[PDB]
């Protein structure tokens, strides 16, 4: 055949892959963690958005830390040979490096390690996308008026917020990041490469949202998401 | 608006 | 005029901007840090690469922690009104969140905070690029055979390695990441958006390099860089 | 090859 280029992930396997959505709304009383009003809006929006991208969506609600680890282990042991990619969305409380089960924390590294290139061989060389709506600390942004491969290769972490910062969720509309991510995927997934979609998400979150609070400490605050890419190729949700 |  | 789009940073200011290269090769004896053979190759390659992109390059060598902080403070207080962007390259020892002056560590957050949207007003809304060749810990990758804006918006951190991992430097050829970054900028800066250039850098580092060591602990290891984007627009080094 |  003619000249070939290898700059984009092969996304024309028989299946796009799994989209695992972990939606933690209600936490065990002993943890002292508040319920996450608005997260069901996020979970429904993600289910519909990824359905239209032809992902096999599995929604899970209110999982303990043990259930999260077991679920991720089990999913990583499925045969993904016929799948182009893998997506996991985590909606919960968090801190830097941590997402909360309903009864306590899970290290994000423990979750993602199951999918390392050496530990999930049917995903080696395929994009592994972790979308994380959770706090990464307690900082607030005041804003300003205007051949081997590495085992860590081929992961993308689409964080809702900058390292060290709270992440904002509206109890009626859903989280700022997930609202914006779904809108940009709906508008651009048939048009733009994934990093360019996520850059539009960054702009939407940064420009269109600002917190309103009766508490001066939490009022008029801003958010920038954080794209963390270890991908080695361009990612388009469509194929030719 | 609430934080996570 | 006709319909307008606002998806890319304005890069046609009179000047592209500064490119500050901090090249720390020799460390004070009392720190116990080894000299970084090969880093002058990196510094020269970066100077030439950014010169061809029309950046005003300033190379600085063997700076103490106090000198690094003073330099960054002073640069952040210049008038960048006529400049499209800002670039800082850090070549040193490091750990997670830290780069070393010749006499001790500097918090990366302290460096980057000088350029926050509220603290460097002549860079507000302009891309601020931090390119970091330094360790982020001591993990080794064994590989596998195959209107307000947020004050943290508009930063891009192009890390040489994944969080928690060592970063590899060849004493003859320069660091894997900087070698690859300069090659991809030379080849693609007139053709591709910056995230797509950095994705090619990820692939080059991931596929073309593997460590050789007489010490089994350090032998046959791999590296994936880590693109951390808080940018809100596409970034092209050329303009129309 | 050396580490940083």
């Amino acid at each position: 055949s003619g000249i070939s280029l290898d700059n984009s992930y092969k996304m024309d396997y028989p299946e796009m892959g799994l989209c695992i959505i972990i939606n933690n709304k209600n936490f065990h009383k002993s943890t002292g963690m508040t319920s996450r009003s608005g997260t069901d809006v996020d979970a429904a929006n993600l289910r519909e958005t990824f359905r239209n991208l032809k992902y096999e969506v599995r929604n899970k609600n209110d999982l303990t830390r043990e259930e999260i680890v077991e679920l991720m282990r089990d999913v990583s042991k499925e045969d993904h040979s016929k799948r182009s990619s893998f997506v996991c969305v985590l909606l919960s409380h968090g801190e830097e490096g941590i997402i909360f089960g309903t009864n306590g924390p899970v290290d994000l590294k423990k979750i993602t390690n199951f999918f390392r290139g050496d530990r999930c061989r049917s995903l080696t060389g395929k994009p592994k996308l972790f979308i994380i709506q959770a706090c990464r600390g307690t900082e607030l942004d005041c804003g300003i008026e205007t051949h081997k491969i590495p085992v860590e290769a081929d992961f993308l972490y689409a964080y809702s917020t900058a390292p060290g910062y709270y992440s904002w969720r509206n109890s009626k509309d859903g989280s700022w990041f997930i609202q914006s991510l779904c809108a940009m995927l709906k508008q651009y997934a048939d048009k733009l490469e994934f990093m360019h979609i996520l850059t539009r998400v960054n702009r939407k979150v940064a420009t269109e949202f600002e917190s309103f609070s009766f508490d001066a400490t939490f009022h008029a605050k801003k958010q920038i998401p954080c794209i963390m890419s270890m991908l080695t190729k361009e990612l388009y949700f469509y194929h030719h | 608006d609430e934080v996570d």
